[PDB]
RNA sequence: GUAUGUCUAAAGUUAUGCUCUUAUUUACUAACAA
């Protein structure tokens, strides 16, 4: 019987403000509530006197104990009968609920009144919130990388090159590629050693169903702000991607977000804790998209960028229309790959006729599909070609190996490798 | 009283020419909203028809979403930063062949903004479905 | 149309593409730069400048990453301009115009009347401007 | 330095909560503030003079240069 | 038991809380016209998946290869057949055409 | 990545043998990637 659940925005300075606290969110009845005496969760007995409540509020209040104040119960009730009874920082309704949450020794515990039948349902919240929050489970995870104990454990397998067909199931996804984001003009100095020069980059954010390829060109101002720009390349994609998503609707927010460079995930996490519901997927097959920026149209529209804008297109237009999208991805994928091979040969293999035209909305040149077919193969002997060049074992492969070797993302040392292999 | 506002304001629903002059941004007003804020109500309309077609959930709250704006356009409440990014959004919706024109505006549009992003958001929700009923007609 | 260069007060010159506002080419330091013009070069590879020390480059601006310069066209006392076509013909601060063999740098010294801005007429083969300070425009 | 002075103090403590909770039981009620505050004043005391002439230094190097 | 032995509150009936909650419970004690209808005349009155298909076309990747160049052939086949299958967009029509042929 | 050091931050002081095309090395440098 709750008339509105609103959050009383606060400073972010409240979070760790520990003098005083104002109340997170503010709890508006229906009806009155008598609420019972202020009491801990666990505490079973609560006495439900006389005195009643229109209006509760609810208060979290984090802590990082010590060897010496590693109870939170005494710690949670001290803050509650503190920040009521203090005159900074009132509460709406002396009558509230707080909780506390022991970070450094995931002990959880909360003080305070409590509306008839309502009890179970924060012990229960809380059982589930310790079991599994975002951010609680990213601190464990930072901590436990901060002592070098990392379990290599995940829930969800990694897109390797068996999973690639399920990549994509009638489910809305999105992909993100964060290297060109920092791109750098090298030019000599007066010293004589060179200086590093920031460019305009991009955010690789492609959808392989739809094919709709956004990508937020980066504004060279945007480095101008600060130093140290690598690790805050990972941190400018990661908002950009973030925000991106808060933008979009419950429906088309993206369920699974797969990321190219495995070290952006790290912050990604971060900034997708906005959204718990939004699942990462760390690729173990590399895909190139380093070269996906060196098709001629996209680094022109990169190079034409003035702002902090974003030029959204579809990655491939006519393909679609002809065939399903995972058809399409296929040849995007031939493609890109060549291009990361070399891209003189790739706009060689593209432009080897000059009667063909790219059409004035299609980053691609619209061909027939039997010499669509031809290019492919074409765009395939490349790879091959660029394999037997580099690796020098290009002749003797095996069908799911060859798969794995056009992707270049089946590593030798992945395990999934393995379990497919084995599976065969 | 409130049966005047009744015949005044759904007589001048009735009342619009459902276009946006994209040359007309640069003038400065009521004018482009009121432009807008009955295209809106066209495309609330073509929702109307094939609700059944398309998952009426999200729409149900897309309305509430859509009340703000209502109340902004006809007051001239929203900025002229937001409008001329709005308007952009609406006009490259009208024809067909600005698909990627539609969700390029809505994208400079979203780059305080609390109950902004939930309407904003609403806003690619008719764009989401206005392409789709394009073409499932 | 493409490429686009612009020297500066800094003693540095930029190779660009047209539109792409992204440096191809930063030119070296321990020189100085004042006037840039293109020796309408049969090849088309060469971009010529004047420096404020006494002597006019030549740069191999096709690439636009190449910029070795051949043999430099020393001993005009710069404060002022210059242009070519065979001949690059550059005028000094102090006294006259300097004709050039663009092969060989080396020609007659042809007297002004101080100022020096030199063009061609580029329709025909052999006439130039003078550019005097002060209604002294004179031609040959 | 003051280290004697916070050492003096927690020996204060030490001892007057033990006189102060002979039949008493332990908890953080007992006031007694008097020698303490004596150190205290003491200490200050000492210091007066040190920060007359630091701080008096100081505020010179803020208003004369720095010889 | 350091924390209980700091515990600034610590072994009390509510007798300051009640004393606050007296003192609030005393002050508890103590103490649009068009637009609304212009917005809400419109509606508004209250106040695997496909990649399955892929995965089948993937099996049918098994098909062509297990009829042409499995093992035997280093390069030959098991490569050469291996570039042609899978891999290259044709492929989708050679299924759909055998699929068209099925039909 | 830094110490550190320069730079910008707007108002007008009253005078008449070579050019060329390239491919290769080596060195140094590079908070750019591996
Ligand atoms: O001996 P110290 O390190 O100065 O610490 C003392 C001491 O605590 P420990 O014995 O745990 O160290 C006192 O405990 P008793 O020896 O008296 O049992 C306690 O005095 P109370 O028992 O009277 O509280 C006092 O605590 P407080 O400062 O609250 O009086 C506390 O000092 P710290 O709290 O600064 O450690």
């Amino acid at each position: 019987q709750i008339e509105s659940v609103t959050k009383e925005t606060v400073h972010p300075r409240k979070s760790y403000k520990m003098n005083s606290s104002a109340a997170d969110i503010t709890m508006e009845s229906v009806h009155e509530w008598e609420v019972s005496k202020p009491s801990l969760l666990h505490e079973t007995n609560d006495s439900f006197k006389g005195l009643i409540t229109n209006k509760m509020w609810f208060d979290v209040q984090l802590r990082y104990g010590d060897y010496d104040s590693h109870d939170i119960s005494r710690y949670v009730r001290a803050k509650f009968l503190d920040y009521t009874t203090d005159n900074v920082s009132m509460y709406p309704s002396p009558t509230g609920v707080m909780i506390g949450i022991d970070l450094a020794y995931n002990m959880y515990d909360a003080y305070g009144n409590w509306f008839n039948g309502l009890k179970p349902l924060i012990q229960n919240s809380m059982r589930t919130i310790m079991k599994a929050n975002p951010a609680l489970y990213v601190l464990r995870e930072r901590i436990r990388k901060g002592l070098q104990i990392y379990q290599s454990s995940v829930q969800e397998p990694f897109l390797n090159s068996s999973n690639y067909a399920e990549l994509f199931n009638n489910d809305i996804k999105l992909f993100v590629d964060d290297t060109n984001v920092y791109r750098v003009t090298v030019h000599k100095t007066f010293e004589g050693n060179v200086a590093t020069k920031a460019i305009n980059g991009c955010i690789f954010t492609l959808n392989p169903k739809t094919g709709h390829l956004f990508l937020k060109i980066i504004h060279t101002s945007v480095w101008a702000g600060q130093k140290r720009l690598s690790q805050l390349a990972k941190w400018k994609t990661a908002e950009e991607v973030s925000a991106l998503v808060r933008s979009l609707p419950k429906e088309e927010q993206p369920k699974q977000i797969i990321v190219t460079r495995k070290a952006m995930l790290d912050p990604l996490e971060v900034h997708m804790l906005d959204f718990p519901n939004i699942a990462i997927r760390p690729t173990e097959l590399r895909l190139p998209f380093s070269a996906a920026m060196s098709i001629d149209k996209l680094s022109d529209v990169v190079m034409k960028a003035t702002e902090p804008q974003m030029v959204l297109f579809n990655i491939y237009d006519d393909w679609l229309d002809r065939i399903s999208s995972y058809t399409a991805f296929s040849r995007l994928t031939l493609l890109l790959r060549a291009l990361k091979t070399n891209e003189e040969s790739a706009k060689m293999i593209l432009l080897s006729d000059p009667t063909i035209t790219i059409k004035s909305y299609h980053l691609w040149p619209s061909f027939t599909d039997e010499q669509w077919i031809t290019i492919e193969s074409q765009m395939r002997d490349l790879i091959l070609t660029e394999y037997g060049r580099k690796y020098n074992v290009n002749i003797s492969a095996l069908t799911q190996t060859e798969i794995k070797d056009i992707i270049l993302g089946q590593n030798i040392k992945a395990p999934s490798v393995k379990r497919q292999k084995m599976a065969e | 009283n409130r049966p005047e506002r009744i015949q005044e304001a759904i007589a001048q629903d009735k009342t619009i020419s459902v276009i946006i002059d994209p040359s007309q941004i640069g003038s400065t007003k009521p004018l482009l909203s009121m432009k807008c804020n009955l295209y809106i109500h066209e495309i609330l309309s073509r929702w109307k028809a094939s609700l059944e077609a398309y998952h009426p959930e999200l729409f149900l709250d897309t309305k509430k979403a859509l009340f703000p704006l209502l109340l902004q356009l006809r007051r001239n409440q929203l900025a002229p930063d937001l409008l001329i990014s709005l308007a952009t959004v609406l006009y490259h919706l009208q024809q067909p062949k600005e698909i990627n024109l539609a969700v390029q505006s809505y994208m400079k549009l979203s780059i305080i903004d609390e109950r902004t992003r939930l309407w904003i958001t609403s806003i690619k929700r008719l764009i989401t479905f206005e392409e789709w009923y394009t073409s499932n007609h | 149309g493409s490429k686009f260069i612009s020297s500066s007060e800094d003693k540095t010159v930029r190779i660009w593409e047209n539109q792409i506002n992204v440096p191809i080419k930063q030119i070296s330091d321990t020189a100085q730069h004042s006037m840039p013009f293109l020796n309408v070069h049969p090849s088309q590879n060469y971009f010529c400048a004047q420096s404020m020390d006494n002597r006019i480059y030549s740069f191999s601006l096709k690439p636009k990453y190449k910029r070795h310069p051949k043999k430099i066209f020393k001993g005009h006392s710069s404060a002022g301009y210059g242009i070519s076509l065979r001949y690059i013909c550059s005028g000094d601060s102090k006294s006259r115009l300097f004709t050039w063999d663009w092969n060989t740098s080396r020609l007659l010294n042809n007297i002004n009347k101080p100022i020096t801005q030199v063009d061609w007429h580029p329709q025909e083969t052999s006439k130039v401007i003078c550019s005097g300070a002060a209604g002294k425009i004179y031609v040959c | 330095k003051v280290m004697h002075q916070i050492r003096a103090c927690k020996d204060l403590k030490h001892i007057i909560y033990y006189k102060f909770n002979k039949n008493l039981g332990k908890g953080p009620g007992c006031g007694f503030w008097q020698p303490a505050w004596r150190v205290w004043l003491n200490f200050l005391r000492g210091t007066i003079p040190l920060l007359e002439r630091y701080i008096g230094n100081l505020i010179t190097r803020q208003f004369e240069g720095r010889s | 038991d350091w924390d209980s032995r700091k515990d600034r509150w610590y072994g009390y009936s509510g007798k300051e809380y009640n004393e606050l909650i007296s003192k609030w419970e005393r002050d508890k004690r103590n103490k649009e016209i068009e637009l609304m209808k212009l917005e809400l005349y419109k509606d508004s009155v209250g106040s695997t998946g496909e990649g399955l298909k892929l995965n089948e076309l993937n099996q049918f990747a098994r098909s062509h290869a297990k009829e042409m160049g499995i093992r035997d052939e280093i390069e030959d086949k098991e490569k050469v057949q291996h570039v042609l299958v899978a891999n290259p967009t044709k492929y989708e029509y050679l299924k759909k055409k055998r699929e068209q042929e099925e039909t």
